[PDB]
Parts: C-alpha cells; structure tokens; sequence
C-alpha cells in the first residue's frame, strides 16, 4: 500500500556530508566547451555538474598541491538540464546552470571564393 | 505524489519510532561510559546524544525518518555490542578539532574559505 | 596596501560594453595573504563599525539587484531605451568643440600590448612589444 | 599571452608605512585597524574612492556602500564619460545598444574616434566580418589606422 | 655546472636553491643536499658537429631500437646547425 | 613574511602553520604535547635531543612528513645551539630536571642551559622566545630546584628581553610526577606528610591547559616581552588533594604526620639511586611549597585558554593506579575535594 | 540627512510598468531639469517589478513599489521622495 | 574467422532470444524490457514488486532452474530519477546458462529481500546497503559490511568523492586513533582523457 508525501525531495540528512559541504558549496551545472584545440564535439553532448574551485597549497616537502576541499575533484554527468538541476537541488547544493551553447548555423559555399564582384573572392589556395 | 513507505505510513508513526530510539540511545548512555571506560559523565553523553537528535528535529518526510532512525539502531547496535572501540564512541566529540569560529572577520583573517 | 585578487582568483562580475553581465570562476586562489575584493570592503566596514549588510557573494549580489537588476542576469543583454531624452537633455547646454584633431591613444600594434597593469607586468608583452621596435 | 602577468610583481601582503616611511609587511588586522581609524575620523567630501579599469562589480558595490555611510558620495572610475544632460541616468546613454552581433546586420557604419582594432580587437574583427561577407560599408571620423 | 650559493648550497641543473632566509634549507644540516654533478646540458655541448652532406639527414639516438623514435632532420639553413630534437646531436651540412 | 612561511590549509596535519619552532627539552612531559601541538596544525618542528633516538621515535607520528626534525645537542656546546635555532622563528625551551645528577646540578639546567639557548637565539635574530619557569620560583626558596628557577628567569629576561617567560603551577597530566607522585606512595602504605597537609596550597594546572597556552603565546603578538602564571581554577589543601587522589584510585588512604627534619632524610634516603630517584630532599620542598598569588601577572585567561578543572581529568590520568575491582568506577562515583574559597 | 540618490527599476514590456515608461517618456526630461545634480537612475530590466529606490544621507535607502501604478502616480510617488526628505 | 575478432554464436543468441520471451510471456506483471547482447548475455528488466515472484520462478521453474545466485550488486546513476540500478546474477547448473535480472530504486524506496530465494543474497544486500545506502525489507540483519564502525556516507555512489570526508591518525593526547577533516599532501590529480571525436558510431544517440 502506497503512502502520499507531498514535501520537496532533501536527501541532505542521509547522505553523510558535512555541513560546510552542503551548504557553502556552489554547484555549476553546464555543458563543457568544446575544447578550441581540436575540431571534434564529442565533449560536448553532456551535462556536467561541478563545484567551486577551492585553496590549493604547496606541500612543504615537495611543492606538491595540497587541498583540503573533498569535493576539489567530482564531476557528475548528467543527461539533460533538468536531470542535473534535480540531483542538486535533492542533495541541498546551492547551483547556477548555464545554457547550452549550440554553434550557429552558417551558410558555406565554395563558389564565393571566386566571385565575380564580392569581396568574398579569395586571393589564394 | 505516491511513494511506497518503509516503515512509517505518516509523520505521526514516525515521531513514535524517533522517541523510541531516544528512549533506548538514552537509557544506553550510562552502560557506555561504564563499558567503555570514558573519562566523559553520564550527563555530556547524554547531551551529545540529545544533540544529535536536535540537529534533525527540522524534517517532515516520513520516509527520511525511518532511515535516520534505522542508522540509529544500526548505530546503537555497534554500541552495545561493543564492536565499536573507544575511539568510534569518542568521534561524536571531535575532542582533536581545533576551533573554527563562525564569524566573517574571523574566517577572513586564515583564508578563503566562506 | 591591501592585496586582492587578479581576474582569475575570484568569481567576479564584468559588464561588456553591450551592457551584457557575465561573471569569472576562481581558477586559483589568490596568492599568499591576498583575499577577494569585496570581503576586504566588507572586513572593513566591521572594523570600522559600519558593517555592510552581506556576509557571502551571494548575498552581494543581491545587493547588485537592488541597485541595477540587470547586474546579476547573466548572459543576458538587457535593452535600453529612452534615445530621444537623451538627446533632448544634451542640447540643454552648447559646448565647444576643440580643434584638435581625433587621435586614438593606439595608432600602432606596438600600443596594444600593455595597457593595464597585468600586460604591464608581462614578460611576454614585453617580448611582443620588443619584437615590433626593433 | 597576458596571464603570465598574473606571476609578478603581485601584492602577497598587506603593507603600511613604518617609522622611517617606508612600506613594510603587516598583518591583516594591523592594516584593516589602520584604515578603520582613518575612515571613523573623515566624513563626506573628505572621502573619496576610485575604480581601476579591471575592478569587479562586487567590489564597486561594496566600494560604494562603506563611502555612502560615512556620507562620501565620490566613488569615481578613472575612465571619463560625460555627464551632461542625461549623463548615467539612462543606460542607452552609454552602452554599445547595437550590440556585436547586431554589427552584422548593418548595412553602413560610422567609427568616430576610435581604433577598435586595438581598442577592441574581437569588436574589429566583427566588423571586417560583416565588410567581407554583408558587404558592409565603414566610414571613420579620426586617424587614418590601419 | 654545479655553483654555490652566497650561502654555500649547491644549486641544481634546474636551477633550485634556496634562498637566504629560506627555512625549509633546515632539512639539510646534519645531512646533505643530493645534486647529480653531470649537467646534461654541458655535456651534450661537449659533443661535436658531425657534417653530413645531404639536405636531409636522419637520427634515431644511436643503438637501433634503443635509441629514440627516428626523425628527419632539414639542413638547409647555414647560419645554424640542425639538432635533433630527441637527443641534442647536431647535424651541419658541408659546403 | 617570506614566501615560504605564508600560513595556508585549514590548520590541519598538511596544512602550513608558518611556525618553525625549536623546542628544547621536546622529550619529556611538557615537550610531547607541545610538540604534538605544534603538527596538528601543519608547523616546522625542530627537536634537539641528548637521549637516544629510541627514546623520541613516539614524536614522530606527530607532524606530517618532513616536519618533525631531529638533531643532537648538548647543553654545554653553544654550537650545537646554534645548528638548531638559526631557521626558526621561534625557541621554545623546556629544559628541565626535578633531581641533579652527577654531570648536570640545577644550576646547569635552570641557568647556564636556559641562559645559553637565550643568548644564541638572540644572536641568531630568533624572533619569539618562550622559557617556561616556576610559578613558586623564588630567590629565598628552601629549594635549590626554586631558587635557580629565579636567577634563571632573571638572566632570561636580560639575554632576550622580548622572550616571554611562562610560570605554571605543578602541572598534572597522564604522564605527571604529581598526580602520578602521590598515587605511588601506596607501595609504602601510609602516605607522609609534613604537618599532615593542612599547611600547605597547592593550585595544579591541567598539561593540555599549558601546552595552549604556549601555543597561544607564539601567536600572540601581545604576548612578547610578557611573564604569565598558568594555575588551575582551585586552591586545595595538600591533605585534600592528596585525599582525593586516593579516592580517585581506590586506593586506601592512612596519611601520618612526619616533621619536616624527619621528611628530609627519607629524602636523601632515595638520593642514592643513580636512576631516577624516586623522591627527593628537593621534591619533597617543593610539594609542601604553597603555590604563590600573583594578581599581578596575567594567566591562561589573558591568552584564551580556560582552565581545566581536576575534577575533570584526575580519573583520566589515576584510572591505571587501581585494582581490577575498581577499575571501571566513573567519573562521578568519587566526591570532589574542599576547595579552598 | 538629505536626499543622495534616485533609482527607477522597470521592465521595458511589461504591462505592470506602463505608467513608469509614460512617466520616463513624458516627464523625465523636465524632472533632470529641475534637479541637474541628483543622480536619477533609470534602470531597464525584462520581467522586474517596477521600483523606485531613495538613497539618502550615510547610506539609508528606501524603496517603493511602482507596480501599476498610472504616470500620475508615479510623479507623486517621485514627488514625495524628492520633498518628504529623511 | 578473422584472426583478432571475437567470433559471434548465433546459437546461444537464439536461444536466450526465445527464453527471453519466454519469461516475459509467464510473467507479464513484472516483466518491462528483455535483451540480449552481442555477446550472448540476456537481461530481463524488470519492475521492483517483482524481484520475488520473478527470483522464485527463475530458481524453481522446472524449464529455468537457477539454483544459484552468482551475483548481487548496485550501479549508480545519477542522471535517472531512480538513481540505483539492482542486478541479479544468476546461473542455472542444468542448462549450463546464466541470465541477469535488473530492476531500479532511489534513496527512498527499499527493495525486497531476497534471502528467502537465495541465502547467498544475505550478505550481498548488506553490500549494496553499505556501499549504496539502499534499504532491503524485511532482512534479517541489515547493517554495514564493508566500512568502518561508525561511517558516515556511501561510498560507491557517483557524488562520494574519492577520498572521502575524514582520516584517521594516532593522537598522543587522548591516546587513541582520532577522526579529523581530510586533508592531501598531494591532491589527486583529475584526468580529462575522453577524445573529442566519436568511437562507436553503432552507439550513436540520436540528437
Ligand atoms: N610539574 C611540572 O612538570 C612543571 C614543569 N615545569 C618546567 O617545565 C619544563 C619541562 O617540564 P617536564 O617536561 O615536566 O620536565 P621533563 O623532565 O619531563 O623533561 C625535561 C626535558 O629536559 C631535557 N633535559 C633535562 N636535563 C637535560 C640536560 N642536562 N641536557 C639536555 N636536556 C635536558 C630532557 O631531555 P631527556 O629526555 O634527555 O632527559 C627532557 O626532554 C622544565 O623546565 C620544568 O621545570 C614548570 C612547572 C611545573
Ligand atoms: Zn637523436
């Protein structure tokens, strides 16, 4: 037999997360860029959800990076928008969500590199 | 908005099952510091345990109840079983953790963070 | 001397010339005992007993919306009217125009390389600068 | 190219001026307490502030709110923009209300006084892109750049 | 080569030292800083131009397959030498 | 500050403090928790020692690595001084020893030690100088332990006139020889007691309560140039505490009256050992010494900390003085001593 | 304890802002007038509801709701704040 | 038979197919989605109520017989509503074949145990409760397995960092081993190594 619980779904008590890193901590929900070093948009199909960069030190003995932040390295996947902001919204994080970014559609064609009149004619190949 | 329960059909069972953890956490207190040989009273242990309580108080799923109060069991059970050590009882009193204070000007003097 | 934070060490709002918000992610922290910008504008104000009324950025945003709401819509160009005012405003008083000729304070590429205080302090503009005067 | 400007000559500390004058590493409370004294001894004209060109609007805010209640009302920016007639009371006043992609929707465009191929390389490079596709016509008012 | 400090640590191929003033120098005293004496650097400088006489010249580290990957080196420049860019050789083109 | 002593972290094990301390006199009671303090936090910790490095392996869990750092000293070798103190920005010196042996008398250990680790550090330009004393030091004291406690607090302040100059109470803590002391007597069935500890006070002070102090006073900047008394928040009786030390452990409890003259022999008595003597003329001074008043001088409260009671800590440090009978008694079974109001 | 400061927040389409965009097109080049050194903001947003914001001396601020209000009310809404000084 | 290429059985393929619908025909109640990969492994999904009615069938039906369970086990998605997926491993000795059942869950809603069918699922839920924090009804002893006494958090979801929230070390002062914030000398360095261009056109998603 099925119960009905109207309240807003806050997993935040059961999850076993400090306090700090719950409630001072900022989400960012995106698409990540398309790396501008390569043509290829494979990294650009889903959602990722991120957090606030925090302090890295040097370590005295090496200089190695040091950090105290747990969460310095979570990055979740997610398929849509809506799927991200629910997953963050249920584990009480504090979140801005970015559009999509979609490239424009652009209008190419190889004849305008030799028009008769336009300054789209090219002087070299 | 229709979800299968776990234990508690409503708020009202569940405030039934969260009194009864209480009842048992606390008259469980006084064999703990005995067993464990804690150098805490009877009184701190039964503060912290009222504190982890409180810390709580603030839910309305009855859902979210029952598992905090099937961890409690669970985490009473350890106790009185002893498969906790000492040093598992003593980590609800962070007795090694310097203090943080909570105020702007305070946290802006050691760093960055918030 | 108090030191803040570079671009890259705080999430900070900017205004683009279209009047389009948009805000920085901290990449790195400041470096050693530097701190964000408006904490040291609101540690200040409690030194002074004038304490500002925003203790985290989100709340100083806020405070951003209640001076210009299109401060915090990120992303977002907010149009802006009201064109025939303004001109009918600027021909209340009649200034002089100067004889002096328009002249942009960068003619040459060799003026485009350090003109703020983190180009000043590139090694890099520096070599950019060398490699178009010599 | 610029970021490894962010590597030098950076502020690591604050500083006062020692007996001698001379600035001089100190703590964060020394330095803040310093300051509060002078802004609780100073009161309205007395004060003033001024924005550099790469300051974040959060500070400005909290800039402009510390002046306010010590009754200063000179936040200034290094950077003129006239005030006469509507000055900044209208944002169309003295914002780029074209915005950059509309650029490429214009058919002719008149630079005054400007070189926004350095002034705003990204800006120029909207324009050439509308010179070589919409066959955009550009005038300019000012020196012969390039 | 490896120099000294005005404080008498050694300085390293990369350059390290600390500093006077440095605290962390402490870590030394009782023992010692280990710093490879070869430099790299010095050494390959030490090995002579060899003169080839082709454009292209290629070099793969000497030993086969227990050099570096084989790469083709251009010559044709005369106000400098080739190097190879795995192993620091250099490469001249005669007349 | 230099770069490289720039705090940064969350004041934890990896985290960087930017203390670098020497501590003398790191292997004993007091040095174990300073130094324990001092890495919890992330500091730079050198340790001169003249025991065995046997003797200082339960150190090393204490600091992240590379931050504890050994070297060997001896008092009598300035150089050896100045190895240890040239890259720190702070000195702590701990020296100490309740009975004079053979090559070292109290003289050595509270003068010529405290005065020679000064005088380097100060020529080193150490900045911070912390030199624990006595609260009961004292030139007219009947205890040469006392007496050299004055004139060695006296040449410290004049080598290192910045130095901060700690005065506590007899400290009590797992590892004392105070609560611990009393609680030993019980091998010799009655307790001594010189007018049976109605004649003398005694303030004790918990080791977690100095060793925070001390912490504090390295960074407080107000604290320099400074001498604190570090007491507990009660007076007692000596027969009281006493009494209740044995209550504490179970353990029964026939004090007797023994006059002063009749105390000392029984002290040279245990002078012979050429190990750690038991008991001592000296200690015997120094445990019937009432604990001085100093309104004059600030306290733990003026560097933050708060006093622990020993009502608190007494079971934490007398559990392991009892039988297997008593052994799992609480803390709240025994009834708390009279304190002197 | 006199007036700093003016602000006008609206929204350039709204229904809701109608009376403060008549106000800003009829009106607001007469009121710069009358006071040519007070700072009177006007700033447009899509989709705010329409404010008047008064900052005076030391830095106190009040604000008051222009939602519907008609042009008429909104010259008193200014007037109030431009004479009722505090 | 190309030498570097796995080859394909289309016997076992048939085969699962048609006892893929066969169970689906006997228990349509339960029964949402059955498959049956490439490499011959044949997947029922299968609604929640139904892990005991269909477990039961499986281990007893005459033509099914699977006696044993292989596996017991949790994967985390966080992008689903019903984060948790619930697989079944199961081998059947007579027919020397296997097949896995997979159901679904979220943070709140527990799941049957299925001790009754298997014994061997005892521990395996105590797992998946541990590392998941997915309650199992009406089991007989549901406590933490794998973690420490007292342990906070479920380490296998998607959102528990590497890491974790706390290390332990030795402290001289209260002698003991104490729990303090986690802190790294060297922070683990996060690799993005994903190329940016498509492997698996067969895989395409459609846009
Ligand atoms: N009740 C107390 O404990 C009180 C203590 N104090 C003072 O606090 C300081 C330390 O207290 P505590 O730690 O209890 O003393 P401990 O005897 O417990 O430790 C003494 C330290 O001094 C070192 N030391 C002793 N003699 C020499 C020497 N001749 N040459 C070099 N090092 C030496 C010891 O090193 P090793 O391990 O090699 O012997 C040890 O590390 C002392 O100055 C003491 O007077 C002040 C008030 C009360
Ligand atoms: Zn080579």
């Amino acid at each position: 037999q099925l119960i009905t619980v109207d309240e807003k779904l806050d997993i935040t008590t059961i999850t076993g997360v400090p306090e700090e890193h719950i409630k001072t901590r900022k989400a960012r929900i995106f698409v990540p860029a398309r790396n501008n070093m390569q043509s290829g948009v494979n990294n650009t199909k889903k959602w990722k959800m991120e957090f606030d960069t925090r302090e890295r030190w040097e370590n005295p003995l090496m200089g190695w990076a040091s950090t105290a932040d747990p969460l310095s390295n979570l990055v979740l996947t997610f398929s849509t928008k809506e799927d991200a902001v629910a997953f963050a919204e249920k584990n009480g994080w504090s979140y801005d969500v970015e559009e999509r970014k979609v490239p424009k559609p652009k209008s190419k064609s190889y004849g305008a590199n030799f028009s008769w009149n336009k300054r789209t004619r090219v002087s070299t190949k | 908005t229709s979800v299968k329960p776990i234990f508690s059909r409503d708020m009202n069972e569940a405030k039934r099952r969260v009194r009864e953890l209480y009842r048992a956490w606390y008259r469980e207190v006084p064999n703990t510091v005995h067993l464990f040989q804690l150098d805490i009273s009877v009184k701190q242990g039964r503060d912290k345990v009222r504190e982890m309580f409180k810390k709580n108080a603030h839910i309305t799923d009855p859902r979210v109840v029952d598992l905090l109060v099937i961890k409690g069991k669970m985490e009473l059970e350890e106790t009185i079983k002893v498969w906790k050590q000492r040093t598992h009882v003593m980590r609800f009193f962070h007795e090694t953790e310097a203090p943080r204070p909570k105020d702007f000007l305070s946290k802006f003097y050691v760093g960055h963070d918030p | 001397i108090l030191p803040g934070a570079a671009y890259t060490e705080k999430s900070a709002t900017y205004v683009n010339t279209e009047g389009r918000a948009q805000q920085t992610k901290v990449a790195v922290t400041p470096p050693g005992l530097a701190r964000e910008d408006w904490k040291i504008i609101r540690a200040l104000s409690e030194i002074a007993g004038m304490t500002l009324p925003y203790d985290t950025l989100d709340q100083v945003r806020n405070r951003l919306e209640e001076v210009s709401p299109n401060l915090v819509r990120y992303d977002d160009v907010e149009g802006a009217n009201y064109f025939q005012q303004a001109s009918e405003l600027s021909k209340l008083v009649n200034q002089q125009l100067l004889a002096d000729p328009l002249v942009p304070p960068q003619l040459t590429i060799k003026d485009f390389y350090m003109t703020d205080s983190i180009s000043r302090a590139s090694q890099t503009m520096a070599k950019c600068v060398k490699a178009v005067t010599e | 190219f610029a970021y490894d400007g962010l590597k030098r000559q950076r502020l690591t500390e604050p500083m006062v001026r020692n007996e001698k004058g001379l600035l001089t590493h100190t703590t964060w409370e020394d330095a803040l307490s310093r300051v509060a004294g002078m802004l609780q001894s100073f009161q309205g004209n007395d004060v003033a502030a001024i924005a550099g060109g790469l300051v974040d609007a959060e500070a400005l805010i909290a800039l402009k709110d510390l002046l306010n209640r010590v009754d200063s009302d000179t936040l200034c920016t290094e950077e003129v923009f006239p005030t006469a007639g509507a000055g900044t009371d209208l944002r169309s006043n003295y914002l780029l209300n074209t915005t950059i992609a509309g650029v490429e929707e214009a058919d002719v465009v008149l630079l005054v006084g400007t070189n926004p191929r350095f002034e705003a390389p990204l800006f120029n490079a909207r324009i050439r892109k509308s010179w070589l596709h919409n066959d955009l016509k550009v005038a300019l008012i000012g020196s012969p750049v390039d | 080569g490896v120099r000294t400090s005005p404080t008498g640590e050694k300085v390293t191929h990369t350059g390290q030292v600390y500093d006077d003033g440095d605290y962390r120098k402490v870590r030394f005293v009782g023992r010692q800083k280990e710093v490879n004496e070869n430099f790299a650097i010095d050494l390959i400088a030490e090995q002579p131009v060899s003169q080839v006489g082709s454009r292209v010249i290629s070099c793969d580290g000497g030993g086969g397959a227990l050099g570096h990957p084989r790469v083709y080196i251009n010559l044709d420049k005369e106000t400098k030498t080739g190097t190879c860019g795995y192993c620091g050789l250099q490469f001249r083109q005669q007349h | 500050l230099h770069h490289a002593v720039i705090p940064h972290g969350k004041g934890g094990r990896s985290s960087v403090s930017g203390i670098v301390a020497t501590v003398f006199g790191a292997t004993g009671f007091l040095g174990r928790y300073v130094v324990n303090h001092l890495g919890r936090m992330g500091s730079q910790v050198i340790v001169p020692h003249r025991c065995e490095p046997y003797d200082t392996m339960h150190l090393r869990p204490m600091g992240d690595l590379g931050q504890i750092i050994f070297m060997d000293w001896n008092g009598r070798d300035k150089d050896s001084i100045r190895r240890a103190v040239e890259h720190s920005s702070v000195v702590i010196n701990l020296v100490g020893r309740e009975w004079e042996t053979q090559n070292f008398d109290f003289e050595d250990v509270f003068v010529k030690i405290p005065q020679a680790i000064a005088q380097v550090s100060k020529e080193a330009g150490v900045e911070k100088f912390i030199h624990i004393s006595h609260l009961n030091a004292d030139i007219k004291s009947s205890s040469k332990y006392l007496r050299s406690k004055a004139v060695g607090e006296k040449e410290v302040r004049e080598t290192f006139p910045e130095a901060t100059i700690i005065k506590p109470a007899e400290i009590f803590g797992r590892e004392d020889r105070f609560l611990n002391y009393f609680a030993n007597i019980r091998w010799f069935g009655g307790v001594p007691l010189i007018s049976l500890g109605k004649k003398t006070v005694k303030q004790p002070v918990y080791i977690v309560d100095v060793t925070k102090g001390i912490i504090n006073a390295i960074k407080d900047p107000d604290a320099r140039g400074k001498t604190f008394a570090f007491v507990g928040p009660s007076r007692y009786l000596l027969f009281d505490l006493v009494q209740y030390v044995f209550a504490v452990a179970h353990r029964p409890f026939l004090p007797y009256p023994l006059p002063h003259f009749a105390y000392r022999w029984i002290g040279r008595l245990f002078e012979i050992s050429p190990f750690e003597p038991w008991t001592t003329r000296d200690k015997v001074e120094r445990i019937h010494t009432t604990d001085k008043i100093l309104p004059h001088l600030p306290g733990l409260e003026d560097l933050g900390v708060e006093a622990t009671p020993l009502e608190l800590k007494a079971i934490e440090v007398l559990r392991r003085h009892r039988t297997y009978r008593w052994l799992s008694s609480e803390i709240e079974d025994v009834q708390p001593a009279k304190t002197i109001p | 304890l006199g007036l700093r400061e003016i602000r006008i927040h609206l929204c350039q389409r709204s229904p809701g802002s109608q009376g403060v965009r008549d106000f800003i097109e009829k009106r607001y080049v007469e009121l710069k007038k009358a006071n040519p050194d007070l700072p009177i903001l006007i700033r447009e947003c899509s989709d705010v509801q329409p404010k008047l914001w008064a900052r005076y001396a030391f830095g106190q601020e009040k604000n008051v709701s222009l939602n519907n209000f008609s042009a008429d009310q909104v010259t008193r809404a200014l007037e109030n704040v431009l004479s009722s000084k505090a | 038979t190309r030498p570097t290429v796995r080859p394909r059985n289309d016997v076992a393929h048939k085969q699962l197919s048609a006892f893929g619908e066969y169970v689906a025909e006997i228990l349509p109640k339960y029964v949402q989605q059955v498959q049956v990969s490439c490499f011959n492994e044949l997947e029922i999904c299968i609604h929640p109520d139904g892990v005991i009615p269909v477990l039961t069938f499986l281990r007893d039906h005459s033509n099914a017989q699977f006696k044993s369970l292989a596996d017991l086990t949790a994967v985390d998605i966080p992008t689903r509503q019903n984060r948790f997926e619930i697989v079944y491993n199961l081998l059947s000795l007579r027919f020397n074949s296997r097949i896995r059942v997979k159901t679904y869950t979220d943070e709140l809603t527990p799941i049957e145990s299925s001790v009754p069918v298997y014994k061997a699922a005892n521990w395996y839920e105590r797992e998946i409760w541990d590392m998941f924090g997915v309650f199992f009804a009406n089991h007989p002893d549901l406590r933490r397995i794998l973690t420490d006494y007292g342990f906070e958090g479920h380490p296998f979801r998607k959102d528990f960092p590497l890491s974790g929230y706390v290390e332990l070390r030795y402290d001289d002062e209260v002698k003991r081993v104490v729990a303090e914030p986690v802190e790294l000398a060297q922070e683990f360095r996060k690799f993005d190594l994903n190329s940016p261009w498509e492997a698996f056109p067969a895989y395409r998603q459609p846009p």
